[PDB]
């Protein structure tokens, strides 16, 4: 009955009608791993009842990538097309390119054959690599994060080989007008009328790196 | 390669979804064409017991036999799923008490225990349930003796009891190609062959997919048809030669060209033992 | 006469049309060397840049002042502004000089150049310098070889350039300093 | 059925040391070669200084050469040369030229035989037996020479470094029939050059294109020697990082099924047991 | 008799009888709910009978997904209008105790065969997970004073379970079409469960995860998924021999996998790149994007038919259209659709540029 | 190693001082712990074990931390029993362990 | 906080957290006896602690 | 299998690094100087850390 | 797997033992010629894994 | 030799057989991972087939003869 513990504990996390309150709740439950295995009994319990998961693979954070989310088995359908849509207008872009670099590094787990196109897609995935992970206890707000992720899904940052993008996420967060992140935040999404300026703001970047 | 004589308890085993019933089932459709041919002593009476099967599985066979006109000779003894665990762990033994007939009376008998794995499992019920402590996987120790008292029925007489005899054929369903379960290893040393049947043969194309190095019958070539035993005795010994040249060769790493055509040879043999679905030769 | 405009340069835009467009374009030899025929100059005095070769070593790239090829019509040196000479050489003796030093090398037969930017490229086959080969055997070899004379023409063209090679290694083993 | 996968283990720890010694023999023998290869491009430069570079031109006939490999460890070298092979001989082709394709190795009759067979004659074996010799350089250029066609072309992978492996057409031409015609500019530049020859400079530069063909074959079927111990390095310690992560994965699918086994089997005695007391 | 579902692995390699049991075998993400959703999305609306919608132990918010969506698309119509609606939900979801999810199975099941005997027409019972309905019936047993069996499962296993699953079953007065999705415990085929529940099914559709992490959705196993229909007496010879056509290559190609693990593609002969391209062509080509995935993907949903899922996989297994790449197979509808999408892949990969001026992005406008 | 933490404990708590402590090879207190948790008739757990590993191994490891008073750091020598970090003896300890240490040849 | 036992890697590598629990993956020979011996000496010696 | 002089600059000098530095990682112990005659020194941690 | 390789009878050659293995009992000449087609079919043995 | 260990180690062993025997395991430790190279007999490295004949100077010298206590 221990899957009916765990399902009676998380089945109680919705999001209530509009005539029981409006309320909701989030569960988080986190599932302790031996060697990364996602065929035991109590992971396998758990899959079959949480909305969606986060991997955190071994490898990923033993190599500095840190928070280390497998974004192959990482997946969220309640929430995608329920989402902050500013972001999701460059996030599946975000996910293409991080699919396609998924690809590319597994076709190339050693380098030998260089095709100068592929070599496009093994920079920018190692770019935005280096842009999405961060350093601890580090909030991030969704209007300081879709500038961070526009302005990598787009160019704006292959000046840099791969390095000092450490910098260059705090450089472009702090060289940006503040006053549009106030409207990325009350509008929603990337209007024409912001996104002109956000392309306008994006090329006066006193970049650190070259 | 596997002949069957009369008096001899040959096992089918194989994976979930492999050609098991229907290799039986033209064993049983084979015995209409040969019955119209041979005189009234020597003939074959098929008795098929269905262990644990579905339903709708025993109204598709005694739909196929009656289309064939098999069930002029086959009794049907059906232990569906729906029965209870007491049924299906008698069915093998009334169905052969219903073929022991035909042994006890001279003529020839045939039985096809369908599924055994199944009629184990419909033990392990009632012993379960009457308190017996369970043995091996849950199974009580005693499910050797569950088969042993079953399968050695299967027997052809001697010659002042009436001189008959009795087929079985045990049908054994393992898991992954594990021969190493529990009740599969008990049929294994009891009946006379095996013919194990492998599910990564079944999609290469081989249809029966008779693992052709793990097929044996302890009765041999003194129980088969004379004209073949001449021709087929190389037979044998050219699948056998074609399994380590094709063991080394995948490899893409070098051929001899006249082990190529050692090769080549039984690949126009591995294509001559296919067969259709119902199809007596 | 010249109705190709072929080149090495001109092969890319060729390849470009008809392979596929995934692979590089294959490399030349053309690539691989940077010392060439007409580019002018490459004298820079009395040193002139020797290129002396062999399929299995290298026993000399540095410069020299003088190099004498046994020519076909003689032995012949070569200075630092000589002439653009195509030379099939004799077996015989090729000489080595930067200066006050001489190193004297026998060679077995093949080709030597010279280019019109001053420098030389000595291409023989066997190469061999006269502290490894020996006075003793050579007359032993030249008696083989003035021994055996049938009538093929081709054992008359091979045991011809036996004798003229035993005897060239004989008139330059006896007369040396 | 828990004695698969310990045999299984037992078989890649095996291949896994297997391909940790052969990329030994590898690395090992890319460097004995290296004090030769060198030393071969010696005699490559002052022909194509001399004769120039000339590969696109219009032959009558045409004798391709592409050298392979012997042992198929080789690990993206003879596949590569072999569509190479077509792709240098399909820019080539314009009014429909004869062409002997030949190929040295073992690795080439396989291959080659596939794309390009009714223009196929010559397949060489055996060549990296011993090693590399400068006869037989000589003997294979006179079995090209049998026949007499209006070039030649060369196909090879020229080392440079162990991860670099550019193939190259080494090109030689016919010597009264192409090579004196393609040097016709304003006259020719080639009478700047005095002959010093027995006879005339017509049988000289048939002399000369000879012994630019051996030389180049000899420096081709060296450089793929080489090209060929670093290409299966490179190969080996692939090999080798694969047995590492197939072991990796088997033995911790050998520890899930240790501990179901054991957790099956004690299960089995505590129902046993608390059945009957 | 066939059922057209308009999926392409389940067409061609374990296609679906009419009158038989369906069923999905998954492994906690592999996407059997998934596929049950499009295959409601396809068959629920073609197929004019009524249906019966049983969920048995699963998430709660699909639940309430499947009643948004049935309300919104017609199926369910609400207020006066109830006697138009073709769907009856019954839900025992993993919320309710052990005893509840071992009988909404029988709840279901019995408003299905009112559905099949007294009203007489053919029903479409969609049982969700009915392995959990041995699960509850597993956590009852170890209180019931018996005695545990294999794994941990009761005694009683099989007769309960054939007691369920020889119901759903098409008698002479009425058809009952049951497509029931089974999880496996913990991808564990040998559990007594799954290795009982194989037995009842006309036409097995297998689920993997090694192939849901090559993305390959739907992840249909396609050389362990059957169906009884896959015989060349009902479906026409041709279909048959594509079929085994396809299912011979992607058993070659799951031979060499090991060799092409340790070696790689390059110790392979000639004819077996030949078997590796037709193989990995044919084996991204299983893949199509649904219309129940189109919600958090963005791609539209393509329903194939059976004659171009016949002409697709014909033509990939002679060698019609061995000149496209892997990519062209991937997430495509059918075999029109792989060279639409390869004239779409050749032509990005040069036109990548050239967005520097005549952009609104100026000032003044 | 009860005794030893309560020898540990009045040097922390009364003389206040910063205590160190030595589990010598904490693998063996699982393995005392399961003889007397299979003796007394209690189930065994997984592959081997207890069935109360957990709380009886953290009955153990949590009077060994900081306190105001003063310190406990246990320098607790670890062996893996098959040399696999599934096994649940290793997996319980180290969700207590801080630092490791490998000692090599 | 740290807990300066005063070897260099054990307090530059994986440091020593105070309060904390300690992993030693010995064996046999490889001294780790002499690291234990040292490590009394030193926390007795410096941070007036006992050890047991 | 390459050789020991086949490395660039680059690495060479991290090579000469990392053999100085794995050696300057042991440490004489005071509990062995009964057997081994050097005195052990107890290591600060701002020195360890500053010299390496 | 003897017996799959159709040597008839399927007599393991390496683990099959036997007491009268001494060659103080049965002869010297005996257990040399044994000892000797055990060692040269245990050469085989680890061979076979790179003959395959 | 790779797997049997005496936990006592050299301490007790007899003088003049540890002047050796440490020699003797450090050769033989060379050995065991340079095993499984000797089918590659034609491939030398002309010290690592040293270490090899080496270890099968040792490996041979160790052998016994049933009831010979030496
Ligand atoms: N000789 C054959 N040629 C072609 N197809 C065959 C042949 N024999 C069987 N098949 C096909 O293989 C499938 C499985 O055959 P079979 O009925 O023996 O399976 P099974 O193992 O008995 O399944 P179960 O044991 O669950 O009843 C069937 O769909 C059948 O059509
Ligand atoms: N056709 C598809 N396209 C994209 N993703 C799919 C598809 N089918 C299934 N999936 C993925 O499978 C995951 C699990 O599906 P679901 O059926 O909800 O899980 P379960 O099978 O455990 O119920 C989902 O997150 C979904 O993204
Ligand atoms: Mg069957
Ligand atoms: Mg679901």
């Amino acid at each position: 009955d221990v899957f009916y513990l765990h399902s009676r504990l998380l089945e109680r996390a919705a999001k209530l009608s509009k005539e029981l309150g409006g309320g909701s709740l989030t569960a988080f439950p986190v599932i302790e791993t031996q060697a990364g295995d996602v065929s035991a009994y109590i992971a396998t319990n758990v899959i079959s009842i949480t909305d969606g998961q986060i991997f955190l693979e071994t490898e990923l954070f033993y190599k500095g990538i840190r928070p280390a989310l497998n974004v192959g088995l990482s997946v969220s359908r309640v929430g995608s097309a329920a989402q902050f849509p500013g972001m999701k207008q460059v996030a599946g872009t975000l996910k293409l390119e991080l699919a396609q670099y998924r690809e590319v590094a597994a076709f190339a787990q050693f380098g030998s054959d260089l095709d100068a196109a592929t070599q496009y897609v093994l920079e920018r995935g190692a770019r935005l690599t280096e842009m999405l992970k961060q350093k601890q206890f580090a909030p991030i707000p969704i209007e300081r994060q879709t500038v961070a992720v526009y302005a990598a899904t787009k160019g704006f940052l292959d000046k840099v080989r791969v390095q000092d993008i450490v910098a260059a996420e705090e450089a472009v967060i702090s060289q940006v007008n503040p006053a549009v992140f106030k409207i990325l935040k009350a509008n929603g999404k990337i209007t024409p009328a912001l996104d002109a300026h956000l392309k306008a703001e994006l090329r006066k970047v006193k970049l650190p790196g070259a | 390669l596997v002949p069957i004589g009369r008096g001899q308890r040959e096992l089918i085993i194989g994976d979930r979804q492999t050609g098991k019933t229907a290799v039986a089932i033209d064993a049983i459709i084979h015995q209409k064409n040969c019955n119209e041919q041979v005189p009234k002593a020597q003939r074959v009476y098929c008795v098929y017991v269905a262990v644990g099967q579905k339903r709708s599985t025993v109204a598709q066979l005694v739909k196929l036999f009656t289309q064939t006109g098999a069930m002029r000779y086959t009794i049907m003894v059906s232990a569906t799923a729906s029965d209870a665990a007491p049924l299906q762990f008698l069915a093998p033994y009334s169905g052969c008490a219903m073929a022991e007939y035909f042994r006890d009376t001279g003529k020839h008998g045939l039985i096809i225990y369908d599924d055994l794995s199944k009629q184990s499992v419909a033990y392990r019920q009632m012993s379960l349930l009457l308190r017996r402590p369970p043995g091996r996987e849950a199974f009580p120790g005693d499910v050797f003796y569950l088969h042993s008292r079953l399968l050695e029925r299967a027997a052809k007489l001697s010659k002042e009891l009436g001189g008959g005899s009795l087929t079985a054929f045990p049908v054994i369903e393992t898991q992954a190609g594990d021969v190493s379960a529990y009740i599969a290893t008990n049929v294994i040393s009891i009946t006379d062959g095996q013919i194990f049947l492998e599910t990564e043969l079944f999609y290469k194309g081989i249809r029966p997919a008779l693992n052709v190095g793990l097929s044996v019958s302890r009765v041999g070539s003194a129980a088969q048809f004379p004209g073949m035993k001449q021709v087929a005795g190389t037979l044998k010994l050219e699948l056998a030669q074609y399994r380590e040249v094709a063991a080394f060769a995948q490899f893409g790493s070098d051929l001899d060209a006249a082990t190529q055509y050692v090769l080549e040879r039984g690949a126009r043999l591995t294509e001559m033992l296919k067969q259709k679905q119902f199809a007596p030769i | 006469e010249a109705a190709a405009p072929a080149g090495p340069k001109e092969f890319t835009e060729v390849w470009n049309k008809k392979a596929p467009s995934t692979l590089i374009v294959p490399e030349f030899p053309s690539n691989y060397t940077a010392v060439k025929a007409v580019g002018e100059g490459q004298v820079h005095g009395d040193a002139f840049p020797v290129n002396f070769y062999t399929p299995h070593s290298i026993l000399s790239q540095a410069q020299k002042d003088t190099v004498v090829l046994p020519g076909v019509d003689g032995y012949f040196g070569v200075k630092a502004s000589h002439v653009p000479t195509i030379a099939q050489l004799k077996p015989g003796v090729v000489e080595l000089h930067s200066g006050a030093e001489s190193e004297k090398f026998f060679v077995s037969g093949g080709f030597a150049f010279v280019h019109p930017n001053g420098v030389t490229d000595i291409c023989v086959l066997e190469a061999a310098t006269l502290d490894q080969v020996d006075p003793a055997a050579v007359k032993s070899a030249l008696a083989a070889a003035s021994a055996a004379q049938p009538t093929d023409e081709f054992e008359q063209a091979a045991n011809r350039a036996a004798i003229e090679l035993y005897s060239a290694l004989e008139s330059a083993v006896e007369a040396k300093a | 059925s828990n004695q698969a996968v310990k045999q299984r283990i037992r078989a890649i720890k095996n291949i896994g040391k297997i391909t940790k010694a052969m990329k030994m023999v590898a690395a090992s023998k890319m460097k004995n070669a290296q004090i030769a290869v060198e030393q071969s491009r010696g005699l490559v430069d002052p022909f194509v200084r001399l004769f120039g570079d000339f590969p696109a031109v219009n032959s009558n006939k045409s004798v391709v050469v592409a050298v392979t490999s012997d042992k198929g460890l080789c690990g993206g070298l003879n596949s590569n040369i072999t569509k190479y092979t077509r792709a240098t001989l399909a820019t080539t082709e314009s009014e429909g030229k004869d062409v002997v394709v030949v190929s040295i190795g073992d690795k080439g009759r396989s291959q080659l035989t596939r794309i390009e067979s009714q223009r196929y004659q010559l397949a060489i074996a055996d060549t990296y037996k011993v090693r590399v010799t400068f006869g037989q350089a000589s003997l294979i250029v006179e079995e090209l020479i049998k026949h007499n066609p209006q070039s030649y072309q060369i196909l090879f992978n020229k080392f440079r470094s162990a991860i670099s492996f550019k193939p190259t057409v080494a090109t030689i031409l016919s010597p009264d029939l192409l090579e004196k015609q393609l040097e016709d500019v304003t006259g020719n530049s080639l009478d700047a050059y005095d002959i010093e020859a027995s006879h005339e400079r017509s049988d000289v530069l048939r002399d000369l294109t000879e012994f630019h063909l051996g030389v180049t074959l000899y420096n081709a079927m060296l450089e793929n020697n080489c090209s060929e111990h670093a290409s299966r390095m490179s190969a080996m310690e692939n090999s080798t990082k694969s047995a590492g992560e197939m072991l990796g994965k088997l033995t911790l699918d050998y520890n899930r099924k240790r501990q179901a086994t054991i957790t099956t089997e004690l299960i089995e005695i505590i129902a046993g047991a608390s059945a009957l007391m | 008799e066939i059922l057209v579902t308009g999926i392409k692995v389940v067409d061609l390699l374990a296609p679906y009888q009419r009158g038989g049991k369906i069923g999905l075998f998954g492994g906690a993400g592999v996407g059997k709910t998934v596929l049950i959703m499009e295959l409601i999305n396809n068959v629920a609306k073609a197929h004019g009978g009524f249906s019966v919608f049983a969920g048995v132990g699963e998430r709660t918010r699909e639940g309430n997904d499947l009643y948004r969506e049935m309300i919104e698309s017609g199926v369910i119509k609400l207020g006066a209008e109830r006697g138009n609606s073709k769907c009856t939900l019954v839900y025992g979801q993993m919320n309710e105790p052990p005893g509840a999810r071992a009988r909404v199975a029988l709840t279901g099941l019995t408003v299905a065969e009112y559905f099949r005997d007294i009203e007489g027409q053919d029903v479409l019972l969609f049982v969700d997970n009915i392995f959990r309905f041995t699960q509850a019936n597993s956590e009852v047993s170890a209180l019931l004073g018996r005695i545990p069996s294999a794994v941990g499962y009761q005694p009683t296993l099989a007769t309960d379970l054939g007691g369920l699953q020889e119901r759903i079953t098409t008698t002479t007065k009425g058809s009952i079409t049951s497509v029931q999705a089974v999880y496996v415990p913990a991808d564990d085929l040998t559990d007594p469960a799954p290795a009982t529940t194989f037995a009842h099914l006309d036409a097995t559709t297998v689920l993997s995860r090694s192939i849901a992490e090559l993305g390959i959705y739907p992840a249909v196993d396609p050389l362990d998924s059957t169906s009884r229909m896959l015989n060349p007496n009902v479906i026409g010879a041709e279909h048959y021999n594509v079929a085994r056509g396809v299912q011979k290559v992607l058993q070659d190609y799951k031979n060499l996998q090991d060799i092409i693990a340790i070696l790689g593609m390059d110790e392979l002969s000639e004819e077996d790149k030949l078997t590796v391209a037709r193989a990995r062509k044919i084996q991204r080509f299983l893949s199509q994007p649904f219309q129940v995935a189109e919600v958090f993907t963005g791609t539209p949903g393509k329903y194939v038919d059976l004659a171009d899922t016949i002409s697709g996989f014909q033509g990939v297994l002679t060698g019609k259209y061995d000149d496209l790449p892997e990519m062209a197979f991937y997430m495509v509808g059918d075999i029109k659709e792989v060279k639409e999408k390869a004239d779409k892949m050749a032509k990005d990969i040069a036109s990548r540029k050239e967005a520097d001026n005549k952009k609104v992005s100026e000032e003044l406008k």
